[PDB]
DNA sequence: CCCCCCCGTGCGCGCTGAGGTGCGGTGTGAAATACA
């Protein structure tokens, strides 16, 4: 299982002082699907993180990685939208063939398209040096805090 | 490629003392390399009525501006 | 107790906002299928 738990969602705080309810919101049925994703995965190795932007960057429409920490645990933040919807077991299944960890540190949840934090989250995201951006933005991000006159 | 604002343009025109339609029109288009405001000029479809107005209202502004001067001040 | 004529057509370019209606992105479970 491993949806999205309260451990995983403190040191995200600690972290980067945004929630994943205010960035995501709510399926514990494992079942229903979406294209569109968030993560965050403990314990991962710099390194294959950076290989991590490599590998994904095949299949998804955009893909947003950030990376911690101070000394008390790394939450390797995703932004994941692939090509065709998957399942979080199957998304599942990939990401935990991805990272070398178990499928505790796993935080799978469908992106919300109405929300001010949910896109300025990666908005200031998008800034940050270790961030690894591909393509267009989704259009939920790239609807809430851009689509603005380019130019007036 | 804002709203058009004719104010601003009036107001660039006063500014550089540009007076007559054909100066201010041709003089306007030829700066819109850094102007947001001039793109928003061309992208509308009623240029001469625009140019038209900005013309008669900066020559209301030079005319008032002129008669306030008393004589020796004039001098 | 039933037919021998009335009858010559459609709108200021352009907006644009509250209004509500629906099949779905996503709402996400008790029922429901099958397992062992």
């Amino acid at each position: 299982g491993s949806r999205a738990t309260v451990f995983k969602l403190g040191l995200f705080k600690s972290l980067f002082l945004c929630s994943f309810h205010d960035i995501t919101r709510l399926f514990k049925n494992d079942k229903t699907t979406n294209q569109q994703w968030v993560l965050a995965v403990f314990g991962l190795a710099e390194v294959f993180f950076e290989a991590s932007f490599e590998l994904l960057k095949k299949q998804c429409s955009f893909l947003q990685m950030q990376k911690r920490s101070h000394e008390g645990g790394t939450c390797a933040v995703y932004l994941i939208c692939f090509n065709t919807a998957k399942s979080r077991e199957t998304v599942r299944n990939l990401m935990a063939n991805m990272l070398n960890v178990r499928e505790e540190c796993l935080m799978l949840q469908p992106p919300k398209i109405r929300g001010l934090s949910a896109a300025l989250f990666w908005f200031k995201s998008s800034l940050s040096p270790a961030t690894l951006k591909h393509g267009a933005l989704p259009e939920w991000i790239r609807a809430q805090t851009t689509l603005n006159a380019a130019a007036a | 490629t804002e709203k058009f604002d004719f104010g601003t343009m009036v107001q660039w025109a006063y500014d550089h003392k540009y007076a007559e339609e054909s100066k201010i029109a041709y003089e306007y288009a030829l700066a819109a390399g850094s102007d947001s405001n001039a793109r928003a000029f061309l992208a509308t479809n009623s240029q001469a009525k625009h140019v038209k107005d900005c013309a008669t209202m900066v020559r209301h502004y030079l005319r008032a501006e002129t008669q306030a001067l008393s004589m020796p001040a004039y001098i």
